[PDB]
């Protein structure tokens, strides 16, 4: 096996090397550890066939950082092949230069990589650049030194536009790990360069020419118009990646443009058509697509205000896209599309998925407590929710009466009776607790709340310390209100909640309600059934600097994640 | 494959 | 006595259950999950015993096929690992150098001779000679 | 023949608009 | 009509998960098609298909009334079929083993053995409350027969029926009265173990099953004596089962009689000295003789022989054996606790053992022989396996920590440094039911609550996200800011406390987005006590109090509306109702 | 950004992996697997795995998951982009993708990954051009790659030039259980294949509503498409300045543009479903399908399916019009049907038990869908007006194209 496999390309014969090779490589990508036959490769590197010399820098590339010993036997290879008349040769020396990760093995290649820089073949200067790159990132100061800077941002400004995409985009990452120290920054005749050669760039080009101009900053409504006619065309290119960072592109320019001008509003009209586009392409960037419409709602909703009907989660959809059409129809519900975001919401509350009712059911509450004008609509649906005889729709419904009592209670009394006798032997904690405030805040239409209350004081002592609390604040109200059927209810509450319950909260709790019981009943009722002011709803919507920052960052990680760029990396 | 061995050996 | 006896394959594959105890199907596959999680990701010098959910649930499996048992904190540990190799080798003796492939086409007899030899998770057979020959005559009836 | 529509040929540009 | 072993090959032939799912659906509708039409001759090869979609995760409900018909039937494959399906997807709480009680009652009098013996064994797996109630006297009247192959199969219905019924255990009381004398081995484990079952249930029959005592003591020592057996000798080991069921039955009979146990206690000596635990076996007999003498009135002789094969096999380099040795140790702590002491440096050892059972074990050892004497010198080897132990053993380990010091901590001071040392480190492992006891705790002593209070507040100060450690931190703040900070109601020296640092702290708490809605709720708590308890800050915790009062949760918002309100109307009557809690065990 | 793209397996095992950057261990792929059937069982899987301060971006391929973990806050659309990309070359260079092609064409597919991207920048993304210097059966590359046009490759001759194009019109209507409309969108698609000699530009033309208003010529029936995408071929600038589609075709079938926009008119199909399910007795399927399309188009292989009961046993058919088949393996029947004339009126009336133990579970109302695909058909009533083929040389260009439409996300709500 191994011997024979040595035996092979320790042998003279082409065909026997050729196949000792394959055998390696199919070991290596089975998961077997040729790293050990690295140094009996090295003689057989220099070999005239491109097949056998790829796969010898593949085995390099891969047996590189486990043997750097050995890697030693392969710079003068990696010099000799760097001046290959062939441009594939070039081009896989140029790589393999820069994909070894040795710190001695880098040192050597500067003069290849400077001699590469200058390259006249433009994936030959595209394999340079790439490699000048690597070669940077692996060590920055080795760069400078080789003053690679100053050939990577005069590939710009030159032809072979993939080449100079190719520069830009490593210009950018070298820059991107600098510490800002000496950018690359180009003033507006390197922008109307790039954008010349941005329609002549291949799709991979197009993005890293848009990268660019994501870090410029605008300073002139003439110089941001410009930018922004030219990447309106962008708009209509087939890659989901190069429309997205259009997109990002003109988001960013937006932030400097003039509302008062019609270059805004029309951006925003050809924006819609973008993002329907963008929200029927394939489940994996559906995704992204989702994250990004989230992230530039909150800085323009007026651009997709009529973008509901593609809003709706299709039956195919993947929980993750029926999710995102969930949050985006929450963030986009309006009172026009209530009846639409009421019926998707009922539609989607026949669901299979647990996680799926519970999402819509979240859904339409929010809906309900945002606009006014469906609340008695969000009613009927919670209403119709709990009648489905469902234990998660139901603790659903519960929640979110229980929700709008204390946020519009008002008009929430024609719903004690019909939630007095609602299947409450439910012992869920979130409904359970919902409940029993209700009952303690709405014990005015309910003639049985004493009663009611009976049955979950059985077990007030060890139910809950949140639970424990929620019936001893209702057990309190109910007395301040009518203590004539409760009375004996307080008492046995108080005893139960101050010399059966240990817990620390729940006893000091239950020691205030006595002793105000026992001082003032009279300024119980002023002070514990006070009327508490408006609830201030928590706002979904992210801080004004995340949005800013969170515009320019567009289509990568942290847009997906809803995180800052720097909070979300090792 | 591991399944037509004998669960014992004997 | 036994609450459940299961035989789950290396892969996690389930040759054999058999739970002494009424649970609910969805919590029973919840049961058998675990257990074989928990067999699947515990390595060969744990002593075969594990104290999950108050339960002696003991992984002894002789091949690449494991073998699982729950039984209470009443008996001794060796106990169960003596009853599963003599359940084991009176398996093998009724079949004849039993595979895991002979197990899945011989489920019903596997399951008939687990019957015939624990009922209720307690030991029915003590000896050896007597189970197989009650199995073999309850075989030839038809 | 084929299935989904009959392939017809396509002029070069519209007469009408000079 | 597909074979089992078609079928069995077709699932294997498949890779996808969805492609096995399509075939095993494809072959449930072809049996609930066939079902339909009331198929006879093919109905084995159905069930056996339904059989093995079930075990392998696939719906079987409308494979119930098939089974029931199938049980009914006269042909031996097809009542073994139906005996399998109502065993294997019939349950107390399918319901449809209702209308197996008639099949169950007609095939109870089958004249064939097998069939017999098959509607006996699925009674005894599927035994119900009701079936038990309705089978009872079936099974009683064939506890009677004098059938070898079948008196195993009565005593183990009628087990079974004790079990789920322990009120019909009083018509078992004659049944097996004389039937010790049992010269099937496979009888006499049964009528051993239902004797034991009966034993365990009530304690009434003790007395009357404890009279037997010398011929079970006889048949132990006639076992021990054969020590050779074609039948029923495994590993040299003739009779394992019944060696053991002889010597559960000594070590639960005369547990608390000095007769019994004097009776038993040559038996046990003998076994003691006359079995060797070279294999399993021998092993596993030899840690049920010493469970029974320690679980027994044993003698000393007898106790000593115990401890010495505890340690003997405390050694052993195997994992079941250490398991074994570990419970015996964990299980004889009360008695010969003593005698236990000697393998404090083998339990020590058994922490940092590679076994996750034996290092659960061990543990467990530890805590159980932590005394008044060696719960000093044991906190800091408790401390050290808590800061270094697995996620799912250091909160089991702070729990340990925690009980010993409130049990048998040396010291209030002592104690209470360990605690707030087990809160530190804890960290998320301390669990929220222990929050309450440590707030008891913390009430009760009076003594320590000024070096207390303020390694509370410096605790507090530097992490808020530990919630039992936070929630205890606000609840000592709570009871003693009278305490914490001396001196502070104006401007003074720079201390620890300077009655600002605290209201800020609270104020962190309480709108940090680390809370749970019950940390902030007693953080509230503490800062309206703090308007009485603390005179140097006033004014201002009223602002926040109002703002508060509009939060999002319901019971948050109340909360904080009634603390407004007692702050603006009820300023004078808010020292009236900040008394301190009462102090109780 | 992502650090190394490896192909998975169905049982976790890596057909292949190709690092691109090495800041990311070979040894996170093996956890991926783990976190995989972790987020499965809960419901938290996704696409864009996270392993701990390394992402591990997978997409669900034919038979093994495309992982493509990185660590730094890559670009997910670009990662997406270049798996898509990827995947569109193993496609086109091997026609299985499965275990059989990842293990038999290794060789060749690490020369493919290498030349594909380099430090995690792809560099090489067309299949003509990756075929021309990568083979599995080595020269420069190619002066396209680096020359502007990389979509049209020069030099090429042929006998005839026959460009073969496809009006492909996918109607979507969806129809909820109350019998409204909600999403009625239909998508255009105008694929061509070019098949000529040299490298002609293309002059796209049609009866766009745009157009017609820009040349003053809005008086007859023109297609407004809300969203229109043109080819990698076509320019933008044209299309910006004055709607010109002027592009070089490619070698062979392509997506030159898609229309994209909302659809206002009656369905093509109208199917009606009636449910007389019985409490644990009998099922009745009530569908009736109405064709709403003109009465010249048929609807070939129009397979509108009924989803039937789960647990449904020995159903009976009857209807009038078309063959009814149950599949147990779908759950479901399918009023399949060789021939739909427009204007025809299908009844059909099912007729099955149920078992009489009732379910442990519900198992859902799946929408009703039907796999109606009438040819020769424009719905949208876009018409091309010409088709502007010029070459250096001068050649006599015969293109064709044929209108098809067809049933896309027709789906209507159970009730």
């Amino acid at each position: 096996e191994i011997f024979e496999l040595k035996a092979e390309l320790n042998s003279d014969k082409k065909e026997k090397k050729k196949e000792a090779v394959k055998k390696v490589i199919a070991s290596m990508t089975v998961g077997k550890d040729v790293s050990a036959l690295f140094p009996d490769v090295v003689n057989c590197m220099q070999t005239d066939n491109l097949e056998l010399k790829k796969l010898v820098y593949l085995y390099l590339m891969n047996y590189a950082k486990s043997q750097p010993d050995m890697a030693i036997m392969a710079v003068n290879t990696f010099v000799k092949d760097c001046e290959d008349p062939n441009p594939l040769i070039r081009a896989l020396a140029v790589r393999t230069m820069g994909c070894i990760r040795v710190d001695k093995i880098t040192e050597y290649l500067c003069e290849p990589l400077r001699k590469c820089l200058k390259d006249e073949d433009p994936y030959v200067r595209k394999t340079a650049a790439v490699c000048v790159a690597k070669l940077h990132d692996i060590n920055a100061q080795l760069v400078e030194d080789q003053g690679f800077l100053d050939t990577l941002k005069d590939l710009i400004s030159d032809s072979n536009p993939m080449v100079v995409a190719n520069a830009v985009a490593a210009l950018s990452e070298i820059a991107e790990s600098h510490p800002s120290s000496n950018l690359l920054d180009l003033n507006p005749q390197s922008i109307n360069k790039l954008l010349t050669a941005l329609n002549e760039c291949t799709e991979w080009g197009q993005i890293f020419i848009l990268d660019c101009l994501a870090n410029y900053m605008p300073k002139d409504d003439r110089e941001a118009q410009s930018i922004c006619e030219r990447v309106t065309p962008r708009l209509s290119h087939a890659n989901s990646a190069v429309v997205l960072s259009a997109v990002k592109v003109l988001m960013k320019f937006m932030e400097m443009l003039s509302k008062d001008l019609d270059y805004y509003g029309t951006l925003l009209k050809k924006l819609a058509p973008p993002l329907v586009t963008l929200l029927s392409a394939e489940p994996e960037l559906q995704y992204v697509a989702l994250r990004n419409i989230n992230l530039i709602v909150q800085k323009r909703p007026e651009i997709l205000k009529h973008e509901m009907k593609v809003f709706f989660v299709k039956y195919n959809d993947p929980i993750y896209v029926k999710l995102e059409k969930l949050d985006i129809m929450i963030r986009l519900a309006s009172q026009a599309n209530i009846a639409q975001v009421l019926a998707e919401l009922r539609e989607y509350a026949t669901e299979v998925d647990v996680d799926f009712v519970r999402k819509a059911v979240r859904a339409i509450g929010r809906c309900a407590i945002k606009v006014e004008q469906s609340a008695e609509r969000c009613v009927s649906t919670l209403l119709d929710l709990i009648q489905t005889k469902v234990n998660y729709v139901v603790q659903e419904a519960i929640v979110v009466i229980k929700d709008i009592f204390r946020k519009y209670p008002n008009k929430y009394e024609s719903v004690i009776a019909t939630l007095c006798e609602n299947l409450d032997s439910l012992d869920e904690p979130e409904a359970r607790a919902a409940m029993i405030w209700i009952v303690g805040e709405y014990a005015e239409r309910i003639d049985n709340a004493d009663e009611l209350l009976e049955s979950f004081l059985e077990g007030f002592h060890d139910k809950s310390t949140q639970v424990q609390l929620q019936l001893l604040t209702a057990i309190v109200k109910l007395f301040l209100k009518k203590p004539t059927e409760t009375q004996e209810l307080v008492q046995q509450v108080l005893s139960l909640a101050t010399q059966d319950s240990d817990n620390p909260d729940l006893r000091d709790r239950g020691y205030i309600y006595w002793r105000l019981l026992s001082t003032d009943p009279v300024a119980a009722k002023e002070v514990v059934l006070a009327e508490k002011p408006l609830i201030s709803e928590e706002t979904d919507l992210i801080e004004p600097t995340l949005l800013d920052e969170l515009i320019c960052y567009i289509g990568t990680l942290a847009s997906v994640y809803h995180k800052p760029p720097s909070a979300f990396v090792e | 494959k591991g399944e037509n061995t004998s669960l014992l050996h004997p | 006595m036994i609450h459940f006896i299961l035989l789950f394959s290396r892969q996690g594959k389930l040759r054999l259950q058999k739970w002494y105890i009424t649970l609910p199907d969805k919590e029973r596959k919840k049961i058998t999950r675990e257990i074989v999680q928990i067999i699947l990701s515990r390595g060969h010098r744990t002593s075969s015993f594990v104290d999950w959910k108050e339960l002696k649930l003991v992984y002894k499996r002789y091949a690449s096929l494991y073998f699982c048992c729950a039984i209470e904190n009443q008996d001794n540990e060796l106990l169960t690992l003596e009853i599963v190799h003599r359940y084991v080798e009176l398996l093998d003796k009724y079949f004849g150098n039993v595979c895991e492939l002979d197990i899945i086409f011989n489920f019903e007899k596997a399951y008939f001779i687990l019957d015939e030899f624990i009922i209720g998770g307690e030991i029915q057979e003590t000896s050896k000679k007597i189970a197989v020959k009650a199995i073999e005559d309850s075989d030839m009836l038809q | 023949d084929r299935k989904g529509g009959s392939y017809s040929q396509a002029a070069g540009s519209d007469s009408a608009q000079s | 009509p597909i074979r089992l072993r078609e079928l069995i090959r077709t699932i294997r032939t498949a890779r996808t998960q969805a492609e096995e799912r399509e075939m095993i659906q494809k072959e449930c509708a072809a049996i609930r098609s066939s079902f339909r039409e009331e198929d006879n001759t093919y109905r084995c090869r159905n069930v056996a298909k339904l059989l093995y979609m079930h075990m392998l995760g696939y719906p079987a409900h409308f494979g119930q009334l098939e089974c029931l018909k199938l049980i009914a039937s006269q042909k031996f494959t097809d009542k073994r079929i139906g005996y399998l399906g109502a065993m294997l997807l019939l349950d107390e709480r399918q319901d449809v083993h209702l209308l197996m009680t008639n099949c169950i009652k007609n095939d109870l009098n089958h004249s064939t053995q097998f069939v017999q013996g098959l509607a006996l064994c699925t009674l005894g797996c599927m035994g119900s409350s009701e079936m038990c109630r309705d089978l009872a006297g079936e099974v009683e009247k064939l506890l009677k027969t004098s059938n070898s192959y079948l008196r195993k199969k009565a005593a183990l219905c009628a087990v079974h029926v004790i079990r789920k019924v322990p009120e019909l255990m009083e018509m078992f009381l004659p049944a097996t009265k004389n039937l010790l004398n049992e010269k099937n081995h496979g009888v006499l484990h049964t009528s051993v173990v239902l004797l034991t079952e009966m034993c365990e249930r009530s304690p009434d029959m003790l007395a009357h099953f404890r009279k037997l005592v010398p011929q079970l003591v006889r048949i132990l020592k006639n076992l021990i004596m054969s020590g050779y057996s074609p039948e029923h000798d495994v590993s040299g080991i003739s009779d394992p089962f019944l060696q053991v069921r002889i010597l559960r039955l000594l070590r639960i009979l005369g547990r608390n009689d000095d007769d019994s146990s004097e009776a038993m206690n040559d038996i046990l000596a003998q076994v003691a000295t006359n079995t060797e635990t070279s294999k399993n076996v021998g092993n596993a007999i030899l840690y049920e003789t010493v469970l029974t003498i320690m679980d027994i009135k044993s003698e000393s002789g007898l106790r000593v022989l115990a401890i010495n094969i505890l340690g003997r096999f405390l050694l052993n380099n195997d994992k079941n054996i250490r398991y074994v040795a570990l419970t015996s140790l964990l299980k004889t702590v009360q008695t010969d606790h003593n005698a236990v002491q000697r393998h404090r440096s083998t339990i020590v050892d058994c922490l940092k053992d590679l076994d996750v059972s034996i290092k659960r074990r061990a543990m467990e050892l530890s805590f159980a022989l932590v005394n008044g004497n060696n719960i000093r010198g044991m906190m800091k080897e408790l401390l050290y396996f808590l800061d270094s132990c697995e996620p799912e053993f250091k909160a089991d380990c702070a729990s340990g920590i925690f009980l010993a010091a409130e049990k048998y901590a040396p010291s209030k001071r002592w104690h209470i440094d360990t605690i707030m040392r087990v809160l530190t480190t804890a960290g998320s492992y301390v669990r929220d039911d222990a929050v309450p006891n440590l707030i008891q705790l913390i009430t009760n002593s009076v003594e320590m609550h000024a070096y207390t209070v303020q390694r509370l507040y410096k605790a507090i100060l530097g992490d808020y996200s530990q919630q039992p450690l936070v929630q205890v931190a606000a609840w000592c703040i709570g009871e003693y800011g009278d305490l914490l900070v001396s001196g502070q109601c104006e401007e003074e020296e720079p201390i620890q406390v300077t009655e600002d640092e605290v209201l800020d702290i609270l104020e962190s708490v309480l709108i940090s987005n680390m809370s749970t809605s019950v940390t902030r709720g007693y953080a509230l708590t503490a800062i309206m006590k703090l308007s009485t308890r603390f005179t140097c800050t006033v004014n201002r915790i009223k602002k926040v109090v109002s703002i508060y009062g509009s939060s999002i949760d319901v019971e948050l918002q109340q909360r904080a509306v009634e603390y407004n309100a007692l702050f603006k109307k009820y300023d004078h009557m808010r020292s009236a109702l900040l008394e301190r809690m009462p102090v109780m065990e | 950004s992502a650090s190394a793209v490896y192909v998975l397996d169905l049982k976790g095992k890596v057909l292949i992996c190709r690092n691109y950057r090495g800041d990311v261990d070979m040894s996170e792929v093996e956890h991926f697997m783990p976190i995989l059937m972790e987020k499965e069982e809960e419901g938290m899987l996704s696409p864009i795995l996270a392993h701990g301060g390394v992402r591990f971006m997978w997409i669900k391929h034919n038979n093994l998951y495309l992982v493509a973990t990185s660590k730094k806050n890559a670009c997910v659309s670009l990662v997406f982009s270049f798996l898509y990309k990827v995947v569109q070359v193993f496609s086109e260079y091997f026609k299985e993708l499965e275990e059989e092609s990842i293990r038999d064409n290794f060789v060749i597919i690490y020369e493919l990954l290498d030349e594909l991207m380099d430090f995690g920048y792809p560099q090489t993304t067309d299949s003509k051009i990756l075929q021309e210097y990568i083979t599995q059966e080595a020269p420069r590359p190619p002066a396209t790659v680096t020359n502007a046009v990389s979509w049209r490759s020069e030099g090429i001759k042929y006998r005839k030039n026959e460009v073969f194009l496809d009006v492909i019109e996918a109607v979507n209507l969806l129809v909820s259980a109350n019998g409204n409309v909600l999403r009625s969108e239909i998508v255009g698609s105008i694929k061509m294949r070019v098949f000529l000699s040299g490298m002609p530009e293309l002059r796209l033309g049609l009866n766009d509503k745009v157009l017609f208003d820009n040349t003053g010529r809005g008086k007859s029936k023109s297609v407004e498409l809300e969203d229109v995408k043109f080819h990698q071929c076509v320019r933008l600038s044209r299309f910006e300045n004055d709607r010109t589609i002027s592009f070089i075709p490619p070698d062979g079938e392509f997506e030159l543009m898609s229309y994209r926009l909302n659809t206002h008119v009656k369905p093509l199909i109208w199917i009606e479903s009636v449910i007389e399910k019985h409490s644990h007795s009998r099922i009745e399927y009530m569908v009736k399908a109405k064709s709403q399309f003109k009465r010249r188009s048929t609807a070939n292989n129009v397979e509108i399916h009924i989803p039937v009961p789960n647990d449904a046993d020995s159903p009976k058919f009857k209807t009038t019009v078309g063959s009814v088949k149950w599949v147990p393996e779908n759950s479901e029947i399918v009023w399949s049907v060789k021939s739909f004339p427009g204007g025809k009126e299908y009844l059909m009336r099912a007729h099955f038990g149920l078992p009489s133990v009732e379910a442990e579970d519900k198992e859902g109302k799946p929408p009703i869908s039907v796999k109606f695909e009438i040819p020769y058909f424009t719905t949208s009533g876009i018409q091309v007006r010409y088709l502007k083929i010029i070459e250096k040389s001068g050649y006599q260009a015969l293109p064709w194209v044929r209108y098809i439409t067809q049933n896309g996300d027709y789906q209507l709500r159970t009730q």
